[PDB]
């Protein structure tokens, strides 16, 4: 018997700003308990201020990135160098997924960038299609250690003005990129201990409207 | 996951929850199940998220193109019996669906048709579909008036989604309401389920199961 | 559908300052019955790229063919078109990659794992992996099969990261690949004493050292212990 | 499967279909019909598999009416019956199974006799003086045989059929919320709102 | 229709006349000039207005970010081949992890012309393309004919008054080959080239459409007021 | 079911039983398992009866086509290689075990062909379920070159071993003797055991001893002037 | 079912037996499994009785057409054929063939094709299901380079150890001798080597 | 009037279409093939018809597999298609038999494919003479293939405009050596006989290209003659004509 | 379950001297539920009589399949179909599907008009001629029948000797069966006039 699906593990984290978006994920690649590669990105820039990761099972992840970077060339070609929006990209991916659902894909996709209001964008996707815009969503292996922490510290969840005993919500957080950079790394340094498919290298792609910033940061190899 | 919609004399109150899961933990808590087919057609995502969302968006392709050829937008019967065949072919090929197409036209009045993975196309006046559809059915049918105000009809909307949130594992998060008139839907806010809870317990005295 | 019938063991390999070394042992096993001896699973394509194919010999034959055909396709048109529009390791990689993947998709896999080892026209190291899922990845140390976590741990202990590569010399690399064959030949039940070895350098090209033998074994101390610890 | 009974009265066929519709574990609707008039003088009621029923039922009205308008005359119930048989017959051999059990009742005004037919899911046509499919069939086949006479007036056929309804309700573990009644007769195809 | 028929005829002169006829497509088209150095290729195209309320007709199509084509002749014909060159380039990027080189793409194209001359119910395409690019083997400029011949040149033209552009390029030939890493100079010498190929339609900063390719620069198309630095 | 095929010097002799069974019940005490590919190339079949008879008909038609198209007498191989090819196509979802034997200008032949697409050659072969019981007598008594009269007594007594020991074999013993450059003789019922005894009385009933319900006549004659 | 081939200085001699079981029941005990597909490229069949006969007709066909247009195919050439049918039907055909044959220039050569289908040139090959037992006997007492007389006694005794241990191997031993000189069948009945 | 289709016959045995296709090949350029004992030497004349051209950057001699040179004249695009087909047919042989296609076997595939286009009205006959040969293990061979789908063995063959002259000089060279000459020595003679074959056609100016498949110097693979060897061959011919 | 055993159905048939006889029951069930006490399963195409057994639907489908082909022969060759040719045809039709097969057991009964001779045949599921000139029976109480008929039958039966034999044989067999019975209809087929008689027997 043949079963075509594996796993390559890893985790990603898309945190939508109000003037940026940040897509970060670990560069470790594993197949069970053997470490396949330390450092080999799962996080890609796809040109014209949209970034792309398809994390889960690497063999699919490759193919789905390569068809997206084809659908950029073909837009420039047939629409006369029109810029391709985050919003239009989101849908276009879902066809890519759906077309082979009868044979399933097994990757979670988070794309990010800036759209035409100049707000942060994150769309996250389920494997068999569908997408939803959210301000923050984690994905991949270690996601569920990451997400309730992220929902606490960004969106200020279950937090309340002191001395009224929960009758006024604590006032919402105005994002800026520097608080956000510190935050990514603190959250990851924890996941890496407690979850064994994360670690090694961390690659933070930042999108701003001025260009795409690549800031690499090491983690422990524990 | 629970969806419902009801006829009354003012139109169709369509109400949904905003929580869905995967596994056993809550995958999204902002996951809006109101899928705009058209400015005059709402479709309600239960069953497989992928299948529902994609196909209802493509339904809106065939609603927009029908309207170009015949110069008059689609009847609710006619839109539903587009969807039914589509589904039906992917029968014995494996699909998942569980939508209501809710529409108000001037040739058919309010109409709701329920479409299912099996390929039933059923008419009716109250349709509650989903994992928690038993908890919805109840609060909805016990305070059912065809002679109903639009203010009470929202407030009824809310309390059938909060029954559904309270007992279903997989329902809750937030509540969206849309009132479909003839002139199409108008959006009545996003109201957190968490935040909603304590105001209804305060008013009605209900929820005497949960400690003060 | 397809499953392993006749199989090879393990391909091991590592990066060094001016290139790559890659070696594989010469065995065609038919389960426990060691049916085929003197079967070589290193296959040179070009003259700076050695493509070592692991998994089944059956499937291997039909990839050995496609490498020879690719060299023929490339060589077409101009005399400048084989001088410097020659195949590169990164080109060879993708070609093998893309076929395997599509055969996995149609549910009849080409059951191999492949390592493509070479050096660029730009003058850079390339050591990369592909398999029967279509997973791709690059690393400074690589292996396949049972040496994926037998031999590989030893090699990765020499060169931990890609910046320790200019500090490691071609003769220290040489040692590690011999040493790790010896560890294979010990602790793995399908292994052969014969191994082929290749050195790809970017200053002298490909030199192919064939039919080295694993020498310098220890077997002195298995006369000082006896039984399962109950009979002396 | 639910309620679907025929009784061949002297001059008419009285068919009745369940109101209740349960898909999943919750009754969702309870005034639905399961019958579609083929031609002015042939009615067809159906039950079987969910969703197979609704589509395949629309399919036969379409085709028989296609032929009606070609010849400006209507097929006999014997002739429509054979068409429905033909199709389902191809369908148990074919890749996707249909599973539709039908009572086709009609008044043929050219033989001048009411005709009642039972087509099971396998594809067997049989002429009968009373009939039924499924779960309901098991209690009623014997109940109708008891009291019947060869010639019975129309309002006698109603009274009998309401004995059969009444019985069913006690005995079946399923709930069906009463039937809808339709008479197919020589004077057209009407409903009775009395249950 | 004697010997002069459809694509199946010989013709006691060894010709087929379908080929000469499609080469009048080109002649009835507007002029274009290509010229290359060892570090840069440059195409300098004359667009053509239909009337003064009509615009100017695009004459240069981008195939890749290091490969481009510019047509001369029938626009519907061009669009069947232009789709084709971009399609096999993305194919070569996908499969071989490699740019589709200009010289090789001339060979691919060549056989695509041939089989509509082979088959009865075919016709040759009535477009000739000039194809530049910069690859791993450097600059190339190909001249493609309705015949299906691909030829490599230092500078050529096709159009009307194509003779007048080539005579300018025969003098100044050894000057532009030894200008390298100064793209500006090549652009101006080609402006100057197409000056001898005017029907008194003038040099104008919306009539002339430029596209360049470098070693050090992607394929880029200058149009509108990106051409004013030469003009 | 014992069906033997035994070569001897001047030709080949093939014998069979005529008891054809369907599970614990004897369907028919009289059919024949011997078919005719061609006039001097007889064959018999064993295993699923439908799949023998249809395969023999099917390929029978095609070697006769061919035999006109060469304007020549058919050869044993001609039939044999067509067989082989056909059964292989379904991958042995067809279950035939035929002895194909026959003479022709270029000598005596005798093959056996199994349900997948296997083929063997010997000088004494047997198929059937009784095959085992045949085979025992065959291996002792046989010897190289027999005469015709000897070959028919070996053949018959080999099926009889079959009858006695194998339940599913019984009835008459047919023979068809094929001998090079003389016509092929069918000797149906050569030696017949398994004669049924006379009933102890007869069971004839007089009229009206079964009830009648009503009477009508069915008219099978064509439609005519009234 | 035991099949072997052994190369010698002036050619190759091929060796098979004649017992072929299905079950416990010996179908025919005088079976011939050494087959002509050309005229100096002979094969030995082992494996599934249907699947070897099937494949082997299909090669007979390809090779003879090769003769008629192009000139005689080589041992090399024929070996490739058998691989190219096993490899593309490896999912459902259980066939291991030994293709041994005499090229003019290169004398006798042996190629063996596994079930999965692949060329292997060998100084001698054994495959079957009763030839698993003689891997040690052939290997040790194999002298590279033998004479015509030496070769036949070596293979006779190799087949006798294989017969002794496998109840699917017995009967007479069939040999084909392929040399420039021609094609010679030899046969040994059991009384002639069970004494040795 | 028998040019309507390429399946028609004429009462003089002619098939007008196909004969007119030879007119197409006569407008080619001189192309030779030298059957030597060690191998084969092909050469093609490449006209420089403009000084705007980039010399030695266009080939009219392309290999098919690695040991069959194919050099064509007539319609240059049309030959690029007939060469293109024989790479498919050649590769099919190698897959199916694991041996590179023999030269007489390749002769048949190409021949048959050209013959085919006169048996259907759906296609046009090719107007080229193609010249192909190489070294196989049954030795070196040479074939000239007609646009008619006809071929024969040749001890030397030629095509072009200067074909009267070439075929003529090639008789002289087979009358110098009845036992034939080295492919080493043939590099310098292809140079010589294209040069005398251009006195008819001396309007233009040309670049000489030469290629070889020899067992003795290019180890049976078809490689290009280049470097000092190429420019010495040019110099040889020039001294001969002066 | 088994496809034949989902309505039942038996056909018995025997030869006499200048007469054959065929006979069936009338039951059509859907498993345990008896659905109808009348449904002829013998049908007649000219002067051949076709008995059809096995699976419920396939009595109906396969009958009208023969309706279509009999017609093509009668229209073309301008005569009614002979017993022997129709036996061949049934064999050919059953085999047409062998993957996704029929599930029926026909009985061909007739008397040739070209020579005045009885001819009967039998069939299995996949379909093969089963010769006799004694008797053939088919169905699912075919087992019970095979015995019953053997005891009773005597070579050369007279026309209304043949009627008592086949009527009793069938009666006893069907009431030792669940899925056949509920009435029986016996044809006596002569050379000029075929008589249809229903038989009064146990319903229960």
């Amino acid at each position: 018997q043949f079963n075509p699906y594996g796993d390559n593990g890893g985790t990603i984290l898309g945190i939508a700003g109000e003037d940026f978006a940040v897509l970060a994920g670990d560069t470790r690649n594993i197949t069970d308990y053997s470490i396949n590669s330390r450092y080999e990105p799962k996080v890609f820039d796809c040109g014209d201020n949209i970034v792309m990761s398809a994390n889960g099972f690497a063999a699919d992840g490759d193919a789905l990135v390569k068809r997206f970077k084809n659908s950029v060339k073909w837009y420039h070609f047939d629409h006369n160098d029109k810029k391709l929006s985050i919003n239009s990209a989101a849908r276009n991916i879902q066809h890519l997924l759906y077309g082979k659902r009868f044979f399933p894909y097994y990757v979670h996709t988070i794309i990010a960038g800036l759209d035409e209001d100049g707000k942060g964008a994150v769309y996250s996707f389920d494997p068999v299609g569908s997408y939803e815009r959210e301000q923050c969503r984690a994905g991949g292996a270690a996601a569920s250690l990451i997400m309730p922490f992220l929902d606490n510290q960004v969106n200020f969840k279950n937090q309340y003005e002191p001395g009224t005993n929960g009758k006024v919500k604590k006032p919402l957080k105005y994002l800026s990129v520097e608080e956000v950079i510190k935050l990514v790394r603190d959250s990851f340094t924890s996941a890496t201990e407690r979850h064994i498919q994360v670690g090694d290298g961390l690659e933070i792609l930042i999108v701003t409207k001025d260009g795409v910033r690549k800031e690499f940061y090491e983690l422990k190899r524990d | 996951t629970t969806t419902l919609a009801f006829r009354f004399q003012g139109g169709i109150i369509v109400a949904v929850d905003s929580r869905a899961t995967a596994g056993n933990w809550v995958a999204s808590q902002t996951v809006k199940k109101v899928i705009e087919i058209n400015p005059f057609l709402l479709g309600t995502m239960a069953g497989g998220a992928a299948d529902c969302q994609f196909w209802e968006t493509w339904l809106g392709s065939q609603c927009r193109l029908h309207e170009l050829r015949e110069k008059e937008r689609i009847s609710v019967a006619a839109a539903s019996k587009i969807l039914s065949n589509l589904v039906y072919q992917y029968k014995g090929a494996g699909l998942s669906m569980g939508t209501m197409i809710c529409g108000y036209t001037r040739k058919e009045g309010p109409t709701i048709y329920y479409v299912d993975s099996d390929g039933t196309r059923l008419k009716g006046d109250i349709f509650c579909v989903g994992s928690g559809q038993t908890f919805a059915y109840g609060v909805l049918d016990s305070n059912y008036k065809w002679d109903l105000s639009v203010e009470d009809a929202l407030y009824l909307g809310k309390r059938s989604i909060l029954a559904a949130a309270h007992r279903d594992a997989y329902s809750g998060g937030s509540v969206n309401l849309y009132h479909v008139t003839e002139d199409g839907w108008i959006y009545h806010g996003n109201h957190d389920v968490g935040e909603l809870f304590w105001k209804v317990k305060e008013e009605e005295g209900s929820f005497n199961n949960v400690i003060g | 559908t397809q499953q392993p019938i006749v199989t090879g063991t393990s391909v091991i390999s590592m990066k060094y300052d001016n290139g790559v070394i890659i070696a594989a042992d010469n065995l065609g096993s038919y389960g426990s019955l060691l049916r085929f001896n003197g079967v070589e699973r290193l296959i040179p394509v070009g003259d700076n790229t050695v493509v070592g194919i692991s998994g089944d010999i059956s499937d291997m034959q039909h990839i050995e063919r496609l490498l020879k055909d690719l060299v023929t396709e490339n060589a077409y048109d101009n005399p400048l078109a084989d001088a410097e529009e020659a195949l590169e390791p990164s080109y060879i990689f993708e070609y093998l990659a893309t076929v395997m993947y599509q055969r996995r998709s149609k549910m009849n896999p080409l059951w191999n794992a492949i390592i493509v080892a070479g050096v660029q026209s730009n003058g850079d190291q390339f050591l990369r992996y592909v398999n029967l899922l279509g997973v791709t990845y690059s690393s400074p140390t690589l292996a396949t099969g049972f040496g994926a976590h037998m031999a590989n741990p030893l090699l990765r202990k020499v060169v931990d990261r890609e910046s320790d590569i200019p500090k490691t010399t071609v003769q220290v690399a040489e040692e590690a690949i011999v040493n790790a064959m010896r560890v294979l030949y010990y602790r793995d039940a399908r292994s052969s004493r014969n191994f082929s070895l290749a050195i790809i350098d970017k200053n002298t090209g490909l030199t192919f050292k064939k039919n080295l033998q694993v020498e310098n074994m220890k077997w002195d101390f298995a006369k000082d212990i006896k039984g399962y610890g109950t009979q002396k | 499967m639910d309620i679907i009974l025929g009784i061949r009265v002297q001059d008419s066929v009285i068919l009745a279909s369940s109101k209740a519709v349960t898909r999943g574990i919750s009754v969702l609707k309870d005034s639905d019909d399961k019958t579609r008039q083929l031609s002015p003088h042939t009615l067809m009621s159906f039950a079987g598999e969910a969703g197979d029923t609704v589509q395949f039922a629309e399919y036969i009205q379409a085709n028989i009416q296609l032929y009606s308008i070609r010849e400006d005359y209507e097929l006999s119930p014997q002739a429509v019956s054979s068409f429905v048989r033909q199709e389902l017959a191809k369908s148990i051999r074919s890749r996707r199974p249909y599973q539709v059990n039908v009572l086709i009742g009609g008044y043929d005004k050219k033989k001048n006799k009411p005709e009642l037919y039972q087509i099971d899911y396998l594809g067997t046509k049989v002429e009968l003086p009373y009939g039924a499919h499924g779960y309901s069939g098991f209690y009623t086949f014997s109940l109708l045989d008891h009291h019947y006479r060869p010639d019975m007036t129309t309002e006698e056929g109603l009274d009998l059929l309401k004995l059969c309804v009444q019985e069913l309700e006690k005995r079946m573990p399923m709930d069906f919320k009463g039937v809808i009644v339709k008479i197919v007769d020589k004077d057209g195809i009407r409903q009775v709102d009395d249950f | 229709n004697n010997y002069d028929g459809d694509t199946v005829t010989f013709s006691p002169t060894g010709r087929l006349f379908q080929v000469e006829y499609a080469l009048e497509a080109i002649k009835q088209g507007s002029v274009t000039v290509g010229l290359r150095s060892n570090t840069h290729a440059v195409l300098v195209a004359l667009k053509r207005n239909a009337d003064e309320l009509s615009s100017y007709q695009k004459k240069i199509i981008k195939c890749d970010e290091h490969m481009g084509l510019s047509l001369a002749g029938l626009a519907p014909d061009a669009r069947v081949l232009s789709n084709y060159l971009r399609q096999q380039c993305n194919y070569s990027s996908l499969v071989f992890n490699r740019k589709l080189a200009v010289e090789r793409a001339g060979h691919l194209l060549c056989d695509k012309a041939q089989k509509n001359t082979q088959s009865y119910g075919g016709r040759p395409y009535g477009v000739g393309l000039l194809i530049i690019g910069y690859d791993k083997s450097g600059a190339h400029l190909l001249e493609f004919q309705p015949s299906g011949n691909v030829t490599e040149l230092y500078g050529t033209a096709i159009g009307a008054r194509s003779q007048g552009a080539k005579t300018y390029l025969e003098r100044t030939l050894d000057t532009f080959i030894k200008i390298d890493g100064n793209p500006d100079e090549l652009i101006k010498a080609g402006v100057e080239a197409i000056s001898q190929s005017l029907r008194d339609e003038s040099l104008t900063v919306d009539n002339l459409s430029i596209a360049i390719v470098g070693k050090d620069t992607p394929f880029t198309i200058y149009d509108g007021e990106a051409v004013a630095k030469y003009i | 079911t014992t069906i033997v095929g035994v070569k001897f010097n001047n030709g080949v002799v093939i014998a069979a039983d005529t008891r054809s069974t369907q599970g614990p019940i004897v369907a028919d005490k009289n059919c024949a398992k011997l078919h005719r590919i061609s006039p001097k190339i007889w064959c018999a079949g064993a295993g699923t009866a439908a799949d023998t008879e249809a395969v023999t008909q099917l390929i029978g038609s095609n070697i006769e086509l061919h035999s006109l198209y060469t304007s020549r007498e058919p050869r044993v191989v001609s039939a044999l290689q067509m067989l082989k090819q056909h059964l292989f196509k379904y991958q042995g979802h067809i279950g035939a075990y035929l002895i194909v034997a026959g003479v022709d200008p270029t000598g005596s032949h005798l093959f056996s062909i199994h349900a997948h697409g296997s083929t063997d050659v010997g000088y004494y072969l047997s198929l059937g379920s009784g095959s085992l019981a045949a085979m025992a007598v065959l291996e002792s008594h046989w010897k190289q070159d027999l005469t015709k009269e000897e070959a028919i007594k070996l053949a018959s007594d080999a099926i009889q071993a079959g009858i006695w020991n194998d339940l599913g074999s019984g009835s008459n013993v047919d023979v068809c003797v094929m001998e090079i450059g003389k016509d092929a003789e069918y000797l149906r019922n050569y030696l017949t055991p398994n004669v049924r005894e006379e009933k102890q009385k007869s069971y004839k009933f007089p009229r009206g001893t079964t009830a009648v319900l009503k009477e009508s006549i069915v008219n099978i004659c064509d439609i005519q002037e009234e | 079912t035991s099949i072997m081939a052994v190369t010698f200085k002036d050619g190759v001699i091929l060796g098979a037996d004649s017992r072929t079981t299905t079950g416990a029941y010996i179908a025919n005990r005088v079976t011939d499994k050494l087959t002509r597909v050309h005229d100096k490229i002979w094969c030995c069949r082992s494996g599934s009785a249907a699947d070897t006969q099937a494949i082997a007709d299909i090669v007979q066909y390809h090779l003879e057409l090769y003769t008629s247009q192009y000139g005689t195919p080589s041992t090399e050439t024929a070996a490739s054929v058998f691989k190219e049918l096993c490899y593309e039907n490896k999912d459902n055909l259980t066939a291991g063939i030994i293709v041994a044959g005499y090229d003019d220039k290169n004398k006798g050569e042996v190629y063996t094709i596994p079930l999965g289908g692949s060329v292997h040139k060998l100084p001698y090959a054994i495959a079957g299901s009763g030839s698993t037992f003689i891997y040690g006997y052939c290997d040790k007492n194999f002298r590279e380079n033998m004479s015509k007389e030496e070769t036949v006694d070596f293979i006779k005794h190799s087949l006798s150890q294989a017969i002794k241990w496998d109840g699917s191997s017995g009967g007479v031993i069939r040999m084909v001798v392929l040399t420039a000189a021609g094609v010679e069948r030899l046969i040994f009945y059991p009384d002639e080597y069970e004494q040795l | 009037g028998y040019d309507l289709s390429n399946s028609v016959f004429s009462p003089d045995g002619r098939n007008f279409q196909v004969e007119y296709a030879v007119k197409a090949v006569e407008n080619g350029t001189t192309s030779i093939g030298i059957k030597c004992n060690d191998g084969v030497v092909f050469a093609v004349e490449k006209l420089i018809t403009s000084k705007l051209l980039v010399p030695q950057k266009n080939v009219k001699i392309q290999v098919v597999d690695r040991h069959i040179g194919c050099v064509y004249s007539g319609l240059i695009p049309d030959g690029r298609h007939l060469v293109n087909r024989g790479r498919e047919e050649a590769a099919s042989f190698k897959k199916l038999y694991k041996t590179p296609i023999p030269i007489p076997a390749f002769a048949d595939r190409l021949g048959q494919y050209v013959q085919a286009h006169t048996l259907y009205n759906s296609v046009r006959p090719f107007g080229v003479s193609t010249i192909f040969g190489g070294v196989d293990k049954n030795g070196a061979h040479l074939y000239m293939l007609e646009p008619s789908g006809s071929y024969w063995g040749y001890k030397g063959a030629a095509t072009g405009k200067g074909r009267q002259s070439a075929k003529a000089e090639l008789e002289k060279l087979v009358d110098h050596h009845p036992e034939g000459l080295s492919a080493r020595e043939a590099v310098k003679q292809a140079a010589k006989i294209i040069y005398l074959a251009h006195e008819d056609n001396k309007e233009k100016d040309f670049e000489l290209e030469i290629s070889w498949c020899s067992l003795s110097e290019t180890n049976g693979l078809h490689k290009f003659v280049k470097g000092d060897l190429l420019q010495e061959a040019i110099d040889f011919a020039q001294k001969e004509i002066n | 379950s088994d496809p034949s055993s989902i309505n039942g159905g038996i056909v018995v048939a025997m030869t006499g001297k200048d007469c054959v006889a065929i006979a069936c029951d009338l039951r059509l069930g859907s498993q345990s539920l008896g659905v109808s006490n009348k449904f002829e399963k013998i049908f007649h195409y000219g002067h051949v009589f076709l008995g059809i057994t096995g699976l419920a639907t396939d009595v109906t489908t396969l009958n009208e399949m023969f309706r279509y082909k009999t017609n093509l022969y009668k229209l073309k060759e301008e005569r009614a179909i002979e017993p022997e040719t129709f036996t061949q045809l049934v064999s050919s039709s059953l085999y047409e599907r062998r993957f996704g097969p029929y599930f029926v057991g026909p009985v061909v009964a007739g008397i040739n008009s070209k020579s005045g001779k009885p001819f009967i045949a039998g069939f299995d599921l996949i379909g093969c001629i089963d010769e006799a000139k004694d008797f053939i029976v088919s169905g699912t109480a075919s087992d019970q029948l095979f015995g019953m008929c053997e005891s009773l039958y005597e070579p050369n039966l007279e026309p209304e000797d043949l009627f008592e034999t086949i009527s009793q044989a069938l009666l006893n067999a069907a009431d030792r069966d669940a899925l056949s019975g509920w009435g029986a209809v016996v044809y006596i087929i002569k050379k000029d006039e075929v008589v249809k008689r229903y038989l009064k027997m146990r319903q229960d």
